[PDB]
């Protein structure tokens, strides 16, 4: 009762420097394997980052859903801070397409001044992309009718609404995993390759990491976390998944639309 | 609060006693600029 | 809150500015990129 | 922005030491290294 | 803050450049007959490349 | 209890107090590194052998200064230690990503000094242009290290901006507006948002190249397809918007010292402030090609960057005229925080106007990575950037300690950096005008005058630093409290005492209804 | 024509200080006149104007690069 | 058929008690602007406190850029010192 | 899959003032001391592997 | 090349650096214009000694602390947009030359006709004949006829270099796969100077440039007689 | 009533269009039996300035050996 504002009070936790050290664990872990082929280091950065990033965010759990600090104000700011890292995203990723259409706009004169280079069969966009792009706007509408249903109050359906969009979500991932086992060529192999390859396997990782986000409040709602309005947990993961949506739609466009 | 607060006692290094305190400074200063040294006769030893 | 109720032009429908923005830039990509194989086209077809 | 009387007043000596200290002690990194960077040359 | 308020202002002068603008470009089309005007038939000065602009 | 408080930290005033020791820490460690290079540049010839050792220190002198130095005092620790005590939060929004970036930044300085260890070295200057640190030239783990201490930096900053932009939009009492709160603030606010739309670019550009390194990928590699052109559009277009980052909490706390030292009860056209900050903000990623002028560019866009140049000259004069407006007309307490104002006034001004001499283009085709270059970031950071920093700390001292320094001490330092750092930096305009390019580590007879002369200069700034840890060990000693402070009825930070509470803010403040 | 001359004329199809493209281009049409008037059966010499304009803009160890992987048959242009 | 807990039960500690000072419509905890813009001589601007120390800013003149801080006491109404508005301090203890 | 959250704040917010890291109990501390363990002998771990990088063979 | 104690610029050897230092004194004018405006308003403001602390109005002077940097700015910038549309002319290439950057040195060629490329190095100091220049001479100099426009065509084939000769008044970014376009013109036979100008190793220093303007004369003259 | 009408667009809409997309690929990755494309040596293509840090340097990350020829041809 001795605070009187109405903002966040924050116990001293060591986990902000215990994810810093194993942030350098793991770089540690890539120089270590990149230039003296050492894995022990590298999977000992992945341990550390990921059980860190794991009980800091249950730590951030416990103290807004059980103890509840996380005033209207709060995730007020929260959402603030979404939407900085959402745009930062934006750029970080408009950063990547716009070195994709500096590389293709003007076709270097190795590649025999056409988009694709020559010699090379990039897949067709006509069916499997489709699916791709019909797949993951289905699993955006899904999760609208989600968040209206969590407006609504009906459990069953929210089940239902998040069981599809994680299954259409691991669908997406372990397909285009399956067209990577099925590409003419490699990352290693040209510039367009090597773009196209490296923008869509980032854009997996992301997507990879908004399944585990929807894995996450899944196992949330099942135990009764989120309510009627405090709900900022799916609102996050619905921003971060039509951000991936409209991100892929960006990249498609681009990459397939343009020079195939 | 539940800590103590104060002039100087809210720095990470004890103030009390200025000798050690200036010893404090004297090598964690002369530390920093001591390190580009050793880097330079490290590789000068290297090369 | 003015309005005794709520104006249905109170938010901003953003999937419609968003399909807005992404259909305006994506048809003057379209646009430059087929007046630049017309251009093409044109001095390929008269040796120009 | 006024200041009361030094807690801790230092003497002309105590300034003496302490100015002389640093300055010494922070250039003495540079004295060792600087000094024989001729020999640090050698491959040796 | 004043570019704000007296942006108005560069309108006509924009009207006006572009209209000076638009016209040469119709004196650079209507050009079949650059020095071949039988009145005004004279061989070109070393200096210049055409009679008129 | 010292590893639950400190290195578990949670409250912006030891987060800041902890950047300030890093932050010391870093910019020693880039004198001793600048100090290497102008001791081989005091003496004709090679003192340090191969030049190759000169790259990697003035590669190491770059990173450490501009990533590590400025940025941890400036942004994070004036900005952690007077934001809250500025808006009237108790603390920011999101305190544990805030250590998070804090605990992160000393492990990409180790990295840096790994990286020094590599025996290759980061043989490449501030840019880490391919592909020079290509896998040709460069087969090692030291420019692979840099990367990723690009990486960590980065990282922590866009966490930090993140951190700002959401205690500014947040943790101020709702009534106030937006544009009524102290300048600091905006600086703040416009330079995470630029950093927060600029980091990206970077991490980008150095992960580009990471893949072309290790991931055996052709992104600069002409041979299959490359570009560096593409390489030197996005460090740049990180590279300028940085520049404005690393520039605007200068504005920002030499407009509170002079509305504070200068008698004022507020600055000088205060919405001509905020204006000309969020007009640099806002066009500061449209100039960012002036840097790049001589790398075989159309020449309608050279035209159009050196255009933007000029406009984005054009309120930043604004600024400096207005600076000169609010400290107009009030009696002027000669404080040693004066002196470093009254010096960067002067010397931001003569800096920027060299910047506009290279804006032009065809000047910029003829001195282009020249030391004329060197004395437009020097005036503008060896002491723009220093003396905005050096006015900063002496002033809010006693908010940071709850002791005062020595006046006159404070103000012979400012007599020796102010000498030290002019007639070392304008032998550099003369070597630039003359024409040396940069990167060089001998220089023939023409040169060597300026060489001597700036070199006794530099000496004359290691004098001036260890004069400053002599005063900070005087004032720690000496622990004169402070009776009473000025202008606290309009400054937020002065009226909790010096030094300010662990708990400030517990009730927030009673703004009025209006 | 068969007009005698000394060096590279300024290309009016690029006023732009990058040539890359001015010799690449130089370059396969070059191979186009070749191709051409190998298939017509006409005065194949006629484009030697061509051939010493690319030899002259673009530099030695290119075209001897380009020519060995053309000879060798794995040139990646539209030629 | 209720499905998803509603935040009324569900919500527990300061959202418990923030949600039920926002229904009883009183808020305590400066989650709003203040009310009672009255700086007069009989009645001064009323400033809730639990301690005896308590911070005020005036924006004492309209679309002002200058903001004026400064602490007050549990006695007599602090003044503003450059356009002289009253504030009064009382004791809420929560 | 009934409902949990109700049952188990009552073993959060009490005040008796061991901090909040550590509600959970000797599992939680368990992690804690493992993490603790971890972190920073995998950064000497990480540091020596640089100190061989630094100094040849 | 450059003389003891230079506080200027290098002499001209091209109309275009005559005019580019015409233009640099003007903008030299504008900046003691600006410094010394300053610092007398400086010193007029620390010799007062009168006080004015009200409440300052504001919306009286922004226009003209908007038009004057207006106009300042702009008469500055179309110097600067004039010289950067005449730096490209139609040219008429009389002479072409390659140059080819190479890992620590560099490459010419003439290859107009008898196709000619040679290696230019760094000049040992030991190995300096006596009255040389140090950091400067090259053991092959590279020759241009004078009062003529000759095309440069810069690249590099390792790492990106710039080659600068400020005495000719001009410096291209040399990149690997990518060759720009430098027109030089000289006014004076004899030699000229300059270096590289981007970072590029363990001898980014010791990459000198040399050039020696000759009449076409004696040009054709070394190119029959050098085989 | 708009969860309702979400609830009715994605069982009536987006299930569907998800079916006739993945009876679409289903159906062309019946009939579709790729002529591998003979191997050409782009000095472009398959670039390797340094090896990978895993298996033997020479394999990419999700390497096919049916698809994705080697710089020096098919595996088979
Ligand atoms: C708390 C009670 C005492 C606990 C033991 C203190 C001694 C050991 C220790 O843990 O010592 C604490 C550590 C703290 O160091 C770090 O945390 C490393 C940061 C990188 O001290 C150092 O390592 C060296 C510091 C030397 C003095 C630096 C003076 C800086 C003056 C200039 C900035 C003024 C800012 C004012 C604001
Ligand atoms: C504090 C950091 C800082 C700041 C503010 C600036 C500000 C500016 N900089 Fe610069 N700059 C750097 C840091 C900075 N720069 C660095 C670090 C590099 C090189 C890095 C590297 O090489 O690796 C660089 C490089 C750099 C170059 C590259 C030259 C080259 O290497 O080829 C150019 C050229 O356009 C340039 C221009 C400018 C301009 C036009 C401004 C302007 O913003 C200045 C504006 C300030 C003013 C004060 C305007 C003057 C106006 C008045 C005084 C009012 C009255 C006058 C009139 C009305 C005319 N900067
Ligand atoms: C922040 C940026 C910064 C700062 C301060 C400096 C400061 C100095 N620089 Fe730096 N310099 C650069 C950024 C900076 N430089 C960059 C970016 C380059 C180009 C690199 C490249 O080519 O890629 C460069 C290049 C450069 C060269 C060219 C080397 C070469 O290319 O051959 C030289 C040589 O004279 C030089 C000299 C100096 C000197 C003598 C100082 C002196 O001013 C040093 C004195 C300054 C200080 C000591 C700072 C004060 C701080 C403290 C005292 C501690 C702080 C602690 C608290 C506040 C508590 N600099
Ligand atoms: C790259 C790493 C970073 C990716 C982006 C992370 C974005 C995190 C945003 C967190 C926002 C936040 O703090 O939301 C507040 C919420 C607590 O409030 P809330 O739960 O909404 O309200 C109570 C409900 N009655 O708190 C939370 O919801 C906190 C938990 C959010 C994240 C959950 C876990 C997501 C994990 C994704 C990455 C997985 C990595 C491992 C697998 C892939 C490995 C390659
Ligand atoms: C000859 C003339 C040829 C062109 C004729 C058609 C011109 C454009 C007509 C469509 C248009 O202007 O659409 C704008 C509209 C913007 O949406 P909005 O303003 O939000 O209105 C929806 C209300 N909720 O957009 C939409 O509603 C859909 C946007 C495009 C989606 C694909
Ligand atoms: C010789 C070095 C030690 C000098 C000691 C000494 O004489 O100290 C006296 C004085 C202390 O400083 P004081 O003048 O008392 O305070 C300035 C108020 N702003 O010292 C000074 O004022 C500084 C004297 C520096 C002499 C060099
Ligand atoms: C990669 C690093 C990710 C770090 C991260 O997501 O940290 C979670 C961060 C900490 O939670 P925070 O809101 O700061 O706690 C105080 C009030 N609850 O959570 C937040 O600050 C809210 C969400 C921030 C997302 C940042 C993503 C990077
Ligand atoms: C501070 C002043 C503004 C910044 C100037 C930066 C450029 C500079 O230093 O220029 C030096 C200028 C030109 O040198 P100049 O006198 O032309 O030399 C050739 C014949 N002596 O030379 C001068 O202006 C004279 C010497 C410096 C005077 C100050
Ligand atoms: Cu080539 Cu430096
Ligand atoms: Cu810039
Ligand atoms: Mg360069
Ligand atoms: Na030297
Ligand atoms: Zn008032």
């Amino acid at each position: 009762t001795h605070q009187t504002h109405a903002y966040h009070m924050v116990n001293p936790s060591p986990w902000p420097l215990t994810g810093a050290f194993s942030a350098l664990l793991l770089t540690s872990g890539l120089v270590m394997w990149f230039h003296y082929n050492s894995i022990t280091l590298l999977t000992l950065g992945l341990l550390t980052n990921i059980l860190t990033m794991y009980q800091w965010w249950r730590d951030v759990i416990r103290e807004g859903t059980y103890q509840g600090h996380h005033t209207p104000i709060v995730q007020k700011g929260l959402r603030y801070g979404m939407i900085l890292f959402i745009v930062s995203e934006v750029f970080f990723f408009a950063g990547f397409f716009w070195a994709f259409y500096h590389s293709s706009l003007v076709p270097t004169h190795d590649l025999g001044g056409c988009w694709p280079p020559t010699g090379i069969s990039p897949l067709n966009p006509l069916e499997v992309p489709l699916l791709n792009t019909s797949v993951l706007l289905a699993s955006g509408v899904s999760i609208t009718w989600a968040h209206h249903s969590l407006m609504e109050g009906k459990r069953n359906h929210m089940n239902q609404a998040l069981l599809i969009t994680i299954m259409l979500g691991l669908y997406f991932t372990i397909l285009q995993a399956s067209e990577y086992f099925e590409t003419s060529f490699s990352i290693s192999d040209g510039i367009y390759g090597s773009t196209f390859f490296m923008a869509t396997g980032f854009h997996g990782l992301h997507v990879i990491i908004g399944s585990t986000f929807l894995i996450v409040c899944l196992l949330r709602q099942l135990k009764f976390h989120f309510t009627s309005k405090h709900h900022f947990g799916f609102e996050a993961a619905a921003w971060y998944w039509h951000f991936v949506d409209v991100v892929w739609l960006f990249l498609y466009v681009s990459i397939y639309w343009w020079g195939s | 609060s539940h800590y103590e607060e104060g002039p100087g006692k809210n720095l990470p290094f004890s103030v009390e006693n200025k000798w050690r305190l200036l010893a404090m400074m004297t090598v964690y200063f002369g530390s920093g600029f001591a390190a580009p040294f050793f880097i330079v006769r490290h590789q000068l030893l290297k090369k | 809150k003015f309005y005794v109720r709520e104006p249905v032009n109170a938010k901003p429908n953003w999937l419609a500015v968003g399909l807005s923005v992404g259909a305006s830039v994506f048809m003057w990509i379209y646009l430059i990129q087929t007046h630049n194989e017309d251009v093409l086209e044109y001095k390929r077809r008269n040796g120009l | 922005v006024h200041s009361k009387p030094a807690r801790e007043q230092l003497g002309v000596l105590d300034i003496t030491i302490g100015l002389t200290s640093c300055f010494v002690c922070c250039l003495l990194p540079a004295g060792w290294v600087l000094s024989h960077l001729e020999s640090y040359k050698k491959r040796e | 803050q004043l570019l704000r308020e007296h942006w108005v202002h560069i309108l006509v002068p924009a009207g006006f450049v572009f209209g000076c603008y638009l016209d040469r470009k119709d004196d650079e089309k209507l050009t079949a007959f650059r020095n071949k005007s039988m009145l005004f038939q004279r061989e070109l000065r070393p200096n210049e490349e055409v009679t008129w602009k | 209890m010292f590893i639950n408080r400190w290195l578990f930290s949670t409250n912006h005033k030891d987060i800041g107090t902890l950047y300030l020791l890093f932050g010391a820490w870093a910019g020693m460690v880039g004198t001793a590194l600048s100090i290497l290079i102008r001791a081989e540049l005091g003496q004709p010839g090679a003192l340090l052998g191969d030049d190759q050792i000169y790259n990697v220190i003035v590669t190491a002198h770059a990173f450490v200064m501009i990533f590590f130095m400025v940025m941890p005092m400036m942004i994070g620790g004036f900005g952690n230690w007077l934001v809250p005590l500025m808006i009237g939060a108790p603390d920011m929004a999101f305190p544990r990503m805030n250590n998070m970036s804090f605990w992160l930044l000393p492990p990409s300085f180790l990295l840096l000094l790994a990286s020094s260890m590599v025996e290759a070295g980061a043989g490449t200057g501030w840019t880490v242009y391919p592909p020079l640190a290509g896998n040709l030239a460069h087969a090692g783990a030291s420019v692979d290290l840099t990367i990723f201490s690009l990486h960590l930096a980065g990282v922590s900053s866009i966490l930090g901006a993140i951190n700002f932009i959401t205690t500014i939009i947040n943790m101020k009492p709702p009534a106030m507006t937006q544009y009524q709160t102290p300048l600091f603030v905006w600086s703040v606010l416009i330079t995470a948002v630029l950093l927060l739309l600029s980091l990206p670019v970077l991490a980008a550009g150095i992960t580009m190249l990471l893949t072309d390194r290790n991931l055996n990928t052709t992104f600069f590699d002409p041979a299959g397809g490359g570009d560096p052109i593409l390489y030197q559009h996005l460090f740049w277009f990180f590279g300028h918007p940085e520049v404005y980052i690393l520039i605007l909490p200068g504005f920002g706390i030499i407009s509170h010292v002079v509305t504070y030292y200068s008698g004022k009860k507020e600055p000088f056209g205060y919405m001509g402030m905020v204006w000309a900050m969020m007009s640099i903000g806002f066009l500061g990623f449209i100039v960012w090609a002036h840097h790049m002028f001589t790398v075989g560019l159309d020449v309608d866009t050279r035209a159009y960057f050196t255009s933007a140049t000029m406009i984005i000259a054009i309120p930043t004069g604004v600024k400096v005229f207005s600076w000169l407006a609010t400290l107009h007309g009030g009696n002027i307490k000669w404080s040693p925080a004066m002196l470093w104002a009254l010096g960067f006034i002067f010397l931001f001004t003569v800096g920027g106007l060299t910047g506009i001499v290279l804006s032009n283009s065809s000047l910029d085709i003829v001195l282009h990575d020249t030391y004329y270059v060197v004395a437009h970031f020097h005036y503008v950071l060896s002491m723009g950037a220093v003396f905005a920093i050096m006015a900063g700390f002496v002033h809010w001292f006693p908010l940071f300690s709850g002791f005062t320094l020595d006046d006159t001490w404070a103000k012979a330092h400012f007599a020796i950096m102010f000498v030290g750092v002019n007639m070392t930096f304008f032998p550099q305009h003369f070597l630039g005008l003359s024409g040396m390019p940069r990167r060089y580590s001998d220089y023939p007879d023409a040169y060597t005058t300026w060489n001597t002369v700036s070199s006794m200069g530099s000496f004359i700034s290691l004098t001036a630093v260890l004069i400053m840890i002599f005063m900070i060990w005087e004032a720690f000693a000496s622990k004169r409290e402070v009776m009473s402070v000025s202008y606290a009825s309009t400054n937020l930070e002065w009226l909790h005492g010096c030094p300010p509470p662990y708990h400030t803010f517990e009730e927030p403040t009673y703004v009025k209804v209006k | 024509k068969i007009k005698n001359y000394k060096t590279a004329p300024f290309d009016s199809r690029f006023p732009n200080q990058n040539q890359t493209k001015n010799c690449w281009q130089n370059y396969l049409d070059f191979h186009r006149c070749e191709k051409a008037m190998t298939a017509k059966g006409g005065d194949v010499s006629v484009c030697e104007w061509y051939r010493r304009v690319y030899k002259s803009l673009c530099p030695v160890s290119w075209v001897s690069a380009w020519d060995d992987r053309i000879a060798e048959g794995t040139f990646p242009g539209k030629i | 058929g209720g499905g998803v807990p509603t935040d009324e039960e569900q919500a527990t500690g300061l959202e418990r008690e923030i949600m039920i000072a926002a229904q009883k419509g009183l808020d305590p905890y400066n989650m709003l602007p203040p009310k009672a813009a009255s700086g007069t001589k009989e009645d001064p601007n009323l400033v809730p406190s639990i301690s005896n120390k308590r911070i005020v800013g005036c924006i004492c003149e309209e679309d002002n850029c200058t903001v004026i801080w400064f602490w007050l006491h549990k006695g007599e109404s602090q003044r503003c010192p450059n356009c002289g508005t009253h504030y009064k301090l009382v004791p809420h203890q929560m | 899959f009934e409902n949990k959250v109700p049952e188990k704040q009552k073993l959060f917010q009490e005040d008796n003032g061991m901090p909040v890291h550590l509600k959970g109990g000797a599992s939680d501390a368990l992690l804690y001391r493992a993490t603790m363990a971890l972190t920073l002998g995998g950064t000497a771990y990480a540091i020596y592997l640089l100190a061989m990088a630094a100094f040849p063979k | 090349m450059a003389y003891p104690f230079q506080l200027g610029l290098q002499d001209a050897t091209s109309p275009i650096m005559e005019e580019l230092m015409n233009f640099h004194d003007h903008t030299l004018m504008i900046v003691f214009l600006i410094s010394s405006l300053v610092l007398y308003i400086i010193s007029l403001m620390l010799t007062t000694k009168l006080t004015h602390t009200s409440t300052m109005d504001a919306q009286e002077v922004e226009t003209i602390w908007t038009i004057l940097p207006a106009v300042i700015l702009i008469m500055i910038a179309l110097p600067s947009l004039r010289i950067l549309y005449m730096m490209d002319e139609i040219n008429n290439p009389v002479l072409t030359v390659k140059t080819m950057g190479h890992q620590w040195y560099w490459s010419y060629e003439y290859t107009d006709y008898e196709d000619l490329c040679f290696d230019s190095y760094m000049i040992p100091t030991n190995d300096l004949k006596p009255g040389e220049l140090r950091l400067l001479e090259v053991d092959n100099r590279v020759v241009l006829p004078m009062e003529l426009p000759i095309r440069m065509l810069i690249s590099s084939e390792d790492v990106l270099h710039s080659w600068a000769v400020p005495s000719l008044g001009l410096k291209t970014d040399a990149i690997p796969g990518r060759l720009n376009q430098a027109t030089v013109t000289s006014n004076r036979p004899g030699l000229f100077y300059g270096q590289c100008s981007e970072i590029c190793g363990s001898n980014h220093s010791f990459m000198p440039i040399v050039l020696e303007m000759v009449p076409l004369k004696y040009f054709e003259n070394w190119s029959a007689s050098m085989i | 009533g708009s969860a309702r009408m979400w609830k009715a667009l994605t069982y009536f809409v987006a299930l569907p269009g998800v079916g006739v997309s993945m009876l679409n690929v289903f159906l062309k990755s019946r009939h579709e039996e790729h002529e591998r494309p003979p191997f050409v040596a782009y000095p472009h293509l398959r670039i390797r300035t340094k090896p990978f840090p895993w298996g033997d340097g020479n394999h990419t990350l999700f390497h096919n050996p049916h698809v994705n020829p080697l710089p020096t041809g098919y595996e088979d």
